């Protein structure tokens, strides 16, 4: 497996060499790889040249964002919610939690 | 704005130019020349007895100097010196400071080679230059005071020479009593080089000396528009025969209305045009030697679609009666 | 070589070979051609004259990756061994230096390692004394064109010598680059042949899909129906659209004529269907199938479609303030580049011309003790999360005010989103 | 039938003839006439030299005359050393081969005093190497120098392609200095005297070597911009394997691949109307002549469309799509360009291989761009 | 007097330096010395 | 000939002795003079340089050598159990 954090400096203008390889030992390695590409520039597409696009098999995935604001709402409860038992305190800790998020004029 | 220009002008060839020009600088005022040469050469006495004293000797003047330092330097003083200290004569250093290929390290190389490796100098070899000088200096002034080298520097104000960095590394080395300092410098500007601080080390004297040579080895490298209308001349003497051909139908129209954009021509009528006479295919057999036409800057293209030549009204029908016809 | 035996471990626990899993083994990019089936002959009747006959010549192709050249001449070769000669992949990408392709030659005439200097010098000293045999494939010329053309006038050089035992094969990415890179001294050293790679056309592309499919296209899987393990308790078939497969021909001919792009736009389009099933009957990983047509519809859509405009409608208030201010300065002055300090100008402005209640916020998050901001609440942060995020672009200055921006992406798409 | 055109594909010219005139002190061991040979390239030029002293050295006294390509050094010096592999001998190499006064120790020879010529091979290289008067034109000066005393002088042969060469020259060397002077061309031979050496090169005759008068054919239409007729024959070579394939026809074959799609095949090109649309689209944008974005020309397609709405507004990701199907045919180039505010950054800069003449004709059939223009 | 100052080239200083000076004086080897200086 | 070519090396008085008599031994009352500035100016810094204990000794002691021709040079003290080292940097050297 290969994680790649910021592939898009590889993908400069110059030579590119390093992606050309592994993106070809994706169509001819009895070895079976993975490549994981990660990244923030957005058309990540368009950056690469002719020759490494058609080696690569077009598949991205867009991260998701919080898109309403309820949804942080619902994270940050799942978020500091303890679910396991450790501390006396903690069944009373987990409804003063919920008890501030479920009033919208806390 | 109605110039007159030196593309007006009736041009003259390699062979033609300095021909003539050597005819010139060997009988124009030849008699007159050693007449100088000669009343000069009784001055020969006071720079030996000068030189003893360490003094760096400077000559200013108009006209080239070359020829008449490198009678004084090695025929006359080089081994005038050595028979009156008493053998192989005393070593003759020249700089060409006019030959721009001249570096600091290179030319202290030779001198440390050529001054005396008394002790392992390679050790202090480590900007070691000025290092290695100052070691040189002090351990020279407890020595018996005698000339053993004397070095020239043409054109002082020459195009390597008179870097900075050059210039100091000189300095230091005119301090030292061993070695005498005979120089010439042909700029109108040769004294902004050096402030107290250099000609404390250099204790410069002058001379005038102005024969008004003209400066056959120093033509050389300097170059104007005699040295393209020109370089495009000689590439069609050697092409094939259908761009002769191609070019000729290319310079009619073109100079058919100086040279410039507007009698030029569309490329369109002009792949017609080379249709008609049986010449030009099509656009790509057209183009493809016309590309070698831009390859060497032969012809210009700006925008109808204008190829236009650019060269001068005057040098196209030049163009036309010599090397087309 | 050596290590294969290492990259060998033991315990394989019965991996799921589902239904669509011995599709992707060989719709794999691995395993005669049918597009390019006589200029397969025109290489090989161009090679196999010098071959049997002790020669040095040079072969010219060039096209569009996608197109079999880098499939093509490893078929000439490969049924020559049958057939005197040492076979050399080189490749101009896979070279780090440009030089570094020289020690590889008489690495492989021999077995040296000597300097890119010391080769050339053994190379040029086998290729004029030798007396009488060599396959080289240089690969992506592109690579080993750029520094100063010294590198391509020596493997063209070596071809003119009359006792040079080399067959040079050039593969290129265009017709052109011995006209717009080299100069015409190497251009007579290429020759005229010039073998010229067009597109695939759509109907070979149906042509070259069922050769990988053809064992497989509309055969029968033995099935449990416990684990969804099939084998080439049902008996299950398996079927392929070819309508679909024409739509997935008709598309990627039209646009590119590249055969991984067919090959892979199916392969997307497998695995589709591939999750569907599981998801309708959940096999995990430990009546008549197919493979519809709205597949390859969704898959051939999914190499298009953005999400720049959806991004934007997702990002924060300040991000979708930020740009609407930014819109307003380019229809304000028509000059598409705006200073920063005019839109830290703008943002002020555009609150006074629940504003109150987002003023507040908009620059403090309450509290009285800190309030009074000049610029707004993470105005770094959202400029620097529009800036790496590839919308906008920004010019660097140490003045955070007289830097200039510029946009990024068309900005009336900017102004389309922001309608929403 | 492959044994009589499988040996198809394999003194001699009238240009040796002129450099034994030229080297006509070379048998009487004198120091020969004054050798700087040119020519335009692919003129057969690289060999013709060779052709020379291979048959120079097959026929010749002692016998040692080498020859090295200047090709992989930069530098003058091991030149100076290839000299020495001739003797198979041992020395001090380095500082010998350096400077100008140091080539003059090397010239002393051993056994039995014949004479030293040295062969420059390929001295543009040098010539066009580093910059002029610093390095390689002084460098072109040394070598020049003949002022060496005994007859036995480091005679130089050099080669190069552009004529500019000469005129480059100081007007010192230009004063009748060295091996200058004979600026010895060579014209490239239209079929007149290179198509001959094909005929003797065809000792070993095939009956059906196809009609000479064709092979005449194909020299006179070929002598408009070539040099080299034996890869012109090896152009021959390729289509005589199409008679073997089928079991200047190719000349054909290579035109047509190379002049279309701007007269006829721009409609293939465009079997979209919206094609043929987006085309007009990029052209309209080039109005303002700047760099030439995806987005600009995405800017002034919208901003047109909804003005006429012969379509509705597509993506600007179908937008890079359809742009792509005016590339891979070759009629718009893309490149990555310059814009320089914060790094190197590439923005997409496109160029268009067609005119409005060439425009004009093809949207007249079409009243749907009409409005468009 | 306050704004940065202009650009000079050679002789434009000993343009203004003959003039400004107490024919009586016409040597200029050292006023050629405290340039550098 | 060779001209073009940098720098290329060859290998080619009842008066005066009473100028020479009063020549040297004027130049023997200069450079005894010349040596007493040198030996006045490698004093001065040389004491001034020790013996300045400050209380608060966390601070380099500087030295303003004004009107000073670039070229003075320096001897130190042995002041053994220490080494002391001379650096000189040049405008040259100053990148
Ligand atoms: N006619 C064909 N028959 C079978 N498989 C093919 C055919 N054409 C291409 N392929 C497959 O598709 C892959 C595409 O690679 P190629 O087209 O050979 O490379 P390419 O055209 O040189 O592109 P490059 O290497 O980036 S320039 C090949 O490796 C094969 O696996
Ligand atoms: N007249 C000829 N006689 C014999 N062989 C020839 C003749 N003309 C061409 N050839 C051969 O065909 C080749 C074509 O010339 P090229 O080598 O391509 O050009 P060139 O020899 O490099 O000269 P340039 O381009 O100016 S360096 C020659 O090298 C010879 O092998
Ligand atoms: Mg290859």
């Amino acid at each position: 497996v290969f994680i790649f954090d910021e592939i898009d400096t590889f993908a400069g203008p110059v030579r590119q060499t390093l992606l050309y390889n592994l993106f070809d030992m994706v169509e001819h390695s009895r070895v079976p790889v993975c490549i994981f590409g990660c990244t923030t520039k957005l058309n990540i597409l368009e950056y690469l040249e002719k020759r490494v696009k058609s080696r690569f098999s077009q598949r991205v995935i867009y991260m998701p964002q919080i898109q309403n604001l309820d949804d942080m709402v619902d994270a940050v409860r799942n978020l500091l919610t303890v679910r396991s038992e450790i501390s006396p305190w903690v069944s009373q800790w987990n409804e003063t939690l919920e008890k501030e998020l479920s009033d919208p004029r806390s | 704005k109605s110039r007159h220009t030196m593309s007006m002008a009736p041009d003259v060839t390699r062979e033609e130019f300095s021909l003539v020009s050597n005819f010139f600088n060997e009988n124009f005022q030849k008699r007159p020349r050693q007449k100088l040469f000669e009343i000069q050469k009784k001055m020969f006495p006071q720079y030996w007895f000068e030189l003893t004293q360490g003094f760096s000797l400077l000559f200013y003047g108009v006209g080239s100097k070359r020829n008449f330092l490198e009678e004084f330097a090695i025929d006359y003083l080089s081994p005038k010196i050595a028979y009156s200290q008493l053998v192989n004569s005393i070593p003759c250093l020249i700089l060409n400071g006019y030959n721009p290929s001249c570096n600091y390290r290179d030319v202290f190389k030779e001198i440390t080679d050529l001054l005396v490796p008394a002790e392992l100098t390679r050790s202090e070899t480590k900007n070691h230059v000025i290092l290695q000088i100052q070691k040189m200096i002090d351990f020279y002034k407890n020595q018996p005071l005698d000339i053993k080298l004397i070095l020239v520097v043409h054109n002082l104000d020459g195009p390597s020479i008179r870097k900075n960095t050059f210039q100091t590394m000189l300095s230091f080395l005119s301090v030292i009593r061993q070695i005498a300092i005979v120089a010439s410098t042909d700029h109108i500007y040769a004294p902004l080089l050096w402030d107290n601080m250099k000609a404390q080390n250099y204790n410069f004297v002058f001379h005038d000396i102005s024969n008004f040579e003209p400066s056959t080895v120093e033509s050389t490298f300097q170059d104007v528009m005699k040295m393209g209308a020109e370089g495009a001349k000689y590439v069609l003497q050697s092409l094939t025969v259908n761009s002769k051909k191609m070019y000729k139908l290319l310079i009619e129209t073109q100079m058919q209305n100086r040279g410039t954009q507007r009698t030029g021509v569309e490329l369109k009528l002009f792949n017609h045009l080379c249709a008609a006479d049986f010449i030009a295919s099509n656009e790509i057999a057209l183009r493809s030697m016309l590309r070698e036409f831009i390859e060497h800057k032969m012809a210009n293209i700006t925008k109808m679609e204008i190829i236009w030549v650019p060269y001068t009204y005057a040098e196209l029908e030049k163009l036309l009666k010599t090397v087309l016809n | 070589s050596r290590f294969e035996n290492k990259l060998k471990t033991t315990q394989k626990h019965q991996i799921v070979e589902t239904i669509f899993s011995k599709v992707k083994k060989q719709l794999n990019s691995s395993y005669y051609l049918p597009a390019r089936e006589n200029e397969f002959a025109s290489i090989y009747l161009s090679a196999y004259s010098a071959i049997e006959s002790d020669s040095a010549t040079t072969i010219y192709v060039a096209g569009t990756p996608g197109v079999g050249k880098t499939l093509t001449v490893r078929e000439v070769v490969k049924e020559l061994l049958s057939s005197d000669f040492l076979y050399v992949e080189i490749n101009g990408l896979k070279m780090v230096k440009p030089t570094d392709c020289y020690e590889t030659l008489w690495n492989k005439v021999s077995g040296e390692r000597l300097t890119w200097a010391a080769s050339m010098e053994s190379l040029e000293f086998y290729f004029k004394r030798v007396p009488k045999t060599i396959v080289v494939l240089l690969d992506e010329l592109d690579a080993m064109v750029t520094k100063s053309q010294d590198i391509m006038y020596n493997f063209f050089n070596w071809t003119t010598y009359e006792n040079a035992k080399l067959i040079v094969i050039a593969v290129a990415n265009t017709m052109d680059l011995p006209e717009r890179q080299l100069g015409n001294k190497i251009t007579s050293r290429i020759g005229f042949t010039r073998i010229m790679f067009t597109g695939y056309t759509h109907e070979e592309l149906k042509n070259i899909i069922d050769l990988r499919l053809k064992g497989l296209n509309d055969s029968f899987f033995y099935v449990d129906t416990k684990t969804g393990n099939a084998i080439l308790v049902r008996k299950v078939r398996l079927r392929m659209s070819a309508d679909a497969i024409e739509i997935a021909s008709r598309k990627v001919a039209s646009v590119s004529g590249d055969a991984r792009r067919a090959l892979k736009v199916c392969k997307r389009a497998a695995e589709i269907a591939e999750k569907h099933y599981m998801a309708k009957h959940g096999y995990g990983y430990d009546g008549v199938q197919t493979v519809h047509i709205t597949h390859v519809m969704k898959a051939l859509n999914e190499t298009l479609n953005s999400h720049v405009i959806t991004f934007m409608t997702r990002l924060s208030f300040t991000a979708k303030l930020f740009i609407y201010a930014l819109l307003n300065l380019m229809k304000k002055n028509g000059s598409q580049e705006q200073e920063l300090g005019d839109i830290v100008d703008e943002i002020k402005l555009l609150i006074e011309v629940f504003v109150m209640e987002i003023a507040k916020t908009l620059f403090q998050q309450g509290s009285d003790n800190i309030s009074e901001q000049l610029r707004i609440i993470s105005w770094d942060f959202v400029l620097n999360q529009l800036l790496d995020a590839g919308i906008l672009f920004k010019q660097t200055m140490k003045n955070d005010r007289i830097c200039c921006v510029k946009l990024n992406i068309s900005v009336e798409e900017a102004k389309r989103a922001m309608n929403e | 039938k492959a044994l009589l055109q499988k040996s198809s594909e394999l003194a001699r010219t009238a240009e040796y003839e002129q450099v034994m005139n030229f080297l006509a002190k070379a048998i009487s061991e004198h120091r020969s006439d004054s050798l700087y040979i040119t020519g335009p390239p692919g003129t057969g030029k690289t060999a013709q030299l060779d052709m020379i002293i291979r048959q120079k050295f097959q026929s010749l006294e002692s016998v040692a005359v080498t020859s090295i390509n200047c090709i992989s050094l930069g530098e003058p010096s091991s030149i100076f050393q290839k000299i020495f592999d001739s003797f198979q001998d041992l020395n001090g190499p380095t500082l010998q081969i350096k400077n100008m006064q140091h080539l003059q120790k090397f010239l002393e020879p051993y056994h039995k005093k014949t004479t030293f010529v040295v062969v420059l091979d390929e001295m543009d290289r040098l010539l066009h190497a580093n910059t002029s008067e610093t390095q390689s034109v002084r460098t072109i000066l040394e070598l020049f120098l003949l002022a060496k005393l005994p007859t036995v002088s480091f005679v130089l042969i050099g080669m190069a392609n552009s004529l500019d060469m000469k005129d480059r020259f100081l007007s010192r060397l230009n004063l009748d200095r060295g091996l200058l002077p004979q600026t010895i061309v060579f014209q490239p031979y239209t079929a007149e005297q290179m198509y001959e050496i094909v005929i003797q090169k065809m000792s070993s005759l095939p009956t059906i070597i196809f009609q000479p008068m064709a092979i005449k054919f194909a020299a006179k239409k070929c002598a408009g911009n070539t040099g080299d007729l034996r890869k012109l024959f090896d152009v021959l070579r390729g289509s005589i394997e199409i008679y073997e394939l089928e079991k200047l026809n190719y000349i054909a074959k290579v035109f047509s691949k190379f002049v279309n799609n701007n007269s006829t095949r721009t409609r293939i090109a465009k079997l979209n109307i919206q094609q043929k649309l987006i085309l007009c689209t990029i052209i309209q944008s080039l109005k303002l002549n700047s760099d030439a974005t995806i987005d600009e020309s995405f800017d002034h397609y919208i901003k047109a469309i909804t003005k006429t709405d012969t379509l509705a507004p597509l993506q600007r990701n179908e937008f890079l799509e359809i742009c792509t199907i005016l590339e891979t045919c070759g009629l718009v180039s893309i490149k990555k360009t310059k814009c320089k505010g914060k790094t190197k950054r590439f923005v997409d800069k496109i160029d268009v291989d067609l005119d409005m003449r060439e425009f004009y004709d093809e949207m007249t059939k079409i009243s749907i761009l009409k409005p468009f223009l | 007097r306050y704004l940065q100052p202009s650009l000079f080239a050679i002789e434009r200083l000993l343009a203004i330096f003959q003039a400004i000076f107490p024919s009586l004086m016409k040597a200029n080897i050292e006023v050629f010395q405290n340039l550098s200086e | 000939a060779d001209a073009q070519r940098s720098h290329y090396t060859v290998y080619p008085e009842k008066r005066w002795e009473l100028y020479h008599q009063l020549h040297s031994h004027f130049h023997d009352q200069v450079d005894h003079i010349i040596d007493n500035i040198e030996a006045d100016l490698k004093a001065e810094i040389s004491d001034l340089l020790y013996s300045e204990t400050t209380q608060k000794r966390r601070c380099f002691n500087t030295i303003f050598l004004l009107g000073s021709d670039s070229t003075t040079k320096i001897e130190l003290k042995d002041e053994s159990s220490r080494y002391n080292v001379l650096i000189e940097l040049t405008p040259k050297e100053s990148p």
